[PDB]
Formats: C-alpha cells, structure tokens, sequence
C-alpha cells in the first residue's frame, strides 16, 4: 500500500 | 532482498490548469500500480496481473489516499514559489519517493522518505528514520516544521510497519512472476570495423531481475576502462537486456573472454567468441 | 535543473528479417517531464505507439518506454524522434540492428 501526506512543506 | 517504491510527481503547468499528479508503485522491478489525474476518472489502477485480485476497497482506498496526496502536493507547489521568490508562470516539478527495502527474513534494512525539486534534492528521511538532510535554505524550513510536527515519527510508523507488511503480502501474491529469476541468454558477435580492427559485442538477453555484472578480459585482467557498455533496458515483456563491448585488433580475439554474473546463475558465465 | 534525453532504439527479440517483432524507444535521464516521442519508419510516423507509464529513476531523472509492433526488412529504416526542452532541435536516432 502507498505512502500519504501528511505535513506540508 | 525485496524492495515496494512509491514514485510521486506533481508538475504545474501555468495556464493549462490544476499541476499533473502521477504516482507508480514498483515491487522490485516491477510496476504494479498507477495514478494519473490527467486521465478520465482519475483512479488508481492495476499495472500487474497479481494485484488485481485485490477487492474493490483497496482500490477505493488507494485512489482517496492519492488523492488527498495531489491536495497537498498543489499547495507545496505554490509553497515553493513564495520559498524561491518565482513568478507563477513557469512550470516547476516536485518529486517524492518513499518505500522499503527488507530482507527476506521479513526484517527492515532501509526506509526511503525523500523529495527533490525542479530536479534537485530537496529534503530527504535519513537512514534513522528519525531525522532530516535539508539541500538548501528552504528545505531547511521544511525541516524545522517537520521536526517540530514529528513527521519522521509518523513517516516511520509507515515504512516500519505497512510498507513491510503490504510487501511481505505483494510478495506471495505475486509469487509466479515476483519470486521468478530468469537468468541472462548470453553471446558475444564479432564485427569488423572499416580501419583493421574488431568490435566483440557480448550480449545479455532476457534476464530477470535488472541487476546484472558484465565484464571483459584480457589473458584473465579485466579491461575496466576500455570496456563500452549501454544502459540495462527493459525487454518489455518483463525481461530486460544489457550488451559490453571491447575494440580488439584483428586476429586476437580469442584472447578475450566475457564474463557474466547474475541472480539467475548458479555460476558466472565466460563466453569466448 | 534541465537534462537532455538519452535515447535507445532495439528490437525486443533478436532481429531477423520477415520475422515479426516489437521495436523499442527507451528515453532516459531527462528532466523537466515534458516530452514528445514519435517513432518513425522510412521518415513517416507510426501510428500505433504504445508508451509504458513514466517513472524516474535514483537520481531523480525520467524514463519512459515506447514501443511498437514490427517485421524488419532490409530496406525500411526505423528511427525515434523526441523532442525535449533542453535541446533547440529535436533528436533523431536510427534503429542499428546491432546495437
């Protein structure tokens, strides 16, 4: 399964 | 040792609309999934054969996971551009890739967490899984905001816990084609070039996985710097192909061996033409 | 930061021939994303090309394959042109059966 975002830059 | 990679993209394209987000999975050096928002429907989908076993879930989940990852990838997008001061007319590229590397006892040996912008690292997870490299300035930002949210931990829990599980899982699910070698079909061709000497080309064909050593030799010293090769390219029907090459003078090749060495073989292999 | 495509065109099977077979297009090490790939036979386009998803590689440079069905001659040259924002001219490489 992938990786999500969860901070931003 | 087995490897699961995300591959992430998100390009702008001012004028022509919201940035392109695109996503590939790989198990080793196999492509399973995909995301395109540029297609109709945007939805992950089956790259593989083996995955599309899976229920009608993994995919809903997948596509609401990429999708929430292209919201963010919009705004750091335009994040960079207040970072680097750049107007908003030019097109920019963001990268990501994250994924695992495990051993075959189901043991984690290394965690990718990693990003780069128009084409240069930007801030990357350390091999810690704890901490961050900063390339410049504004990654350094990035860097103090993640360190303060925790993003490393969390980052972790995934790389530690379901890229490991959901490989492990890939793996026997993909057993027929995943868990196949295919060694190298190898040969060398002689050709004679117009001012007196000969190209010896050894060939290595339809070999699964990509990693391959090809070398040659002269009277048993390998011919490091002299030697020609190409870039490993994929076959396209899940195979892939590599050739080395030597110029030698005319009348002495049988004084040159090539040598092959690959997952496939039980031995290396010399070829001699 | 901008670099120019590497381009290698071969035959998926060894050549021969009246015997039918899949040319390949493999581009590598470009950055930005953006291009255009056309394969070409005797300077004409082919229709039907089939390009793999788009990907990148360790150091961050894109990769993509194209690739069509083919029965080689020895009289029809094969050719794929890209076209890449790093180069003023688009790049032309010629099909060697040897290589």
């Amino acid at each position: 399964i992938g990786p999500g975002r969860a901070f931003y830059t | 040792s087995h490897s699961l990679r995300y591959f992430v993209t998100a390009v702008s394209r001012p004028g022509f609309g919201e940035p392109r987000y695109m996503e590939v999975g790989y198990v080793d050096n196999t492509e399973f999934v995909r995301f395109d928002s540029d297609a109709e429907n945007p939805r992950y989908e089956p790259r593989a054969r083996w995955i599309e076993q899976e229920g009608p879930e993994y995919w809903e989940r997948e596509t609401r996971r990429a999708k929430g990852n292209e919201q963010s990838f919009r705004v750091d997008l335009r994040t960079a551009l207040r970072y680097y001061n750049q107007s908003a007319g030019g097109s920019h590229t963001l990268q990501w890739m994250a994924g695992c590397d495990v051993e075959s006892d189901g043991r984690l040996l290394r965690g990718y967490w990693q990003f780069a912008y128009d084409g240069c690292d930007y801030i990357a997870l350390n091999e810690d899984l704890k901490t961050w490299t900063a390339a410049d300035m504004a990654a350094q930002i990035t860097r103090r905001k993640w360190e303060q949210a925790g993003a490393a931990e969390r980052d972790r829990a995934y790389l530690e816990g379901e890229c490991v599980e959901w490989l492990r899982r890939y793996l026997k699910n993909g057993n027929a084609t995943l868990l196949r070698t295919d060694p190298p079909k190898a040969h060398v061709t002689h050709h004679r070039r117009p001012e007196g000497d000969v190209t010896l080309r050894c060939w290595a064909l339809g070999f699964y996985p990509a990693d391959i050593t090809l070398t040659w030799q002269l009277n048993g010293e390998e011919l490091t710097q002299e030697m020609e090769l190409v870039e490993t390219r994929p076959a396209g029907d899940g195979t892939f192909q590599k050739w080395a090459s030597v110029v030698v003078p005319l009348g002495k090749e049988q004084k040159y061996t090539c040598h092959v060495e690959h997952e496939g073989l039980p031995e290396p292999l010399t070829l001699r033409w | 930061i901008q670099k120019t495509p590497q381009i290698q065109v071969y035959s998926r099977h060894p050549p021969e021939n009246g015997k039918p077979n899949i040319l390949n297009c493999y581009v590598t090490q470009f950055h930005p994303p953006h291009i255009e790939i056309q394969m070409l036979k005797n300077g004409k386009k082919i229709p039907k090309v089939e390009m793999s998803d788009m990907s990148f590689s360790k150091d961050w440079s894109f990769y993509i394959l194209a690739h069509t069905e083919f029965t080689p001659t020895e009289t029809d040259t094969y050719a794929c042109r890209v076209k890449h924002a790093s180069m003023a001219e688009p790049k032309t490489v010629y099909w060697d059966r040897d290589m």
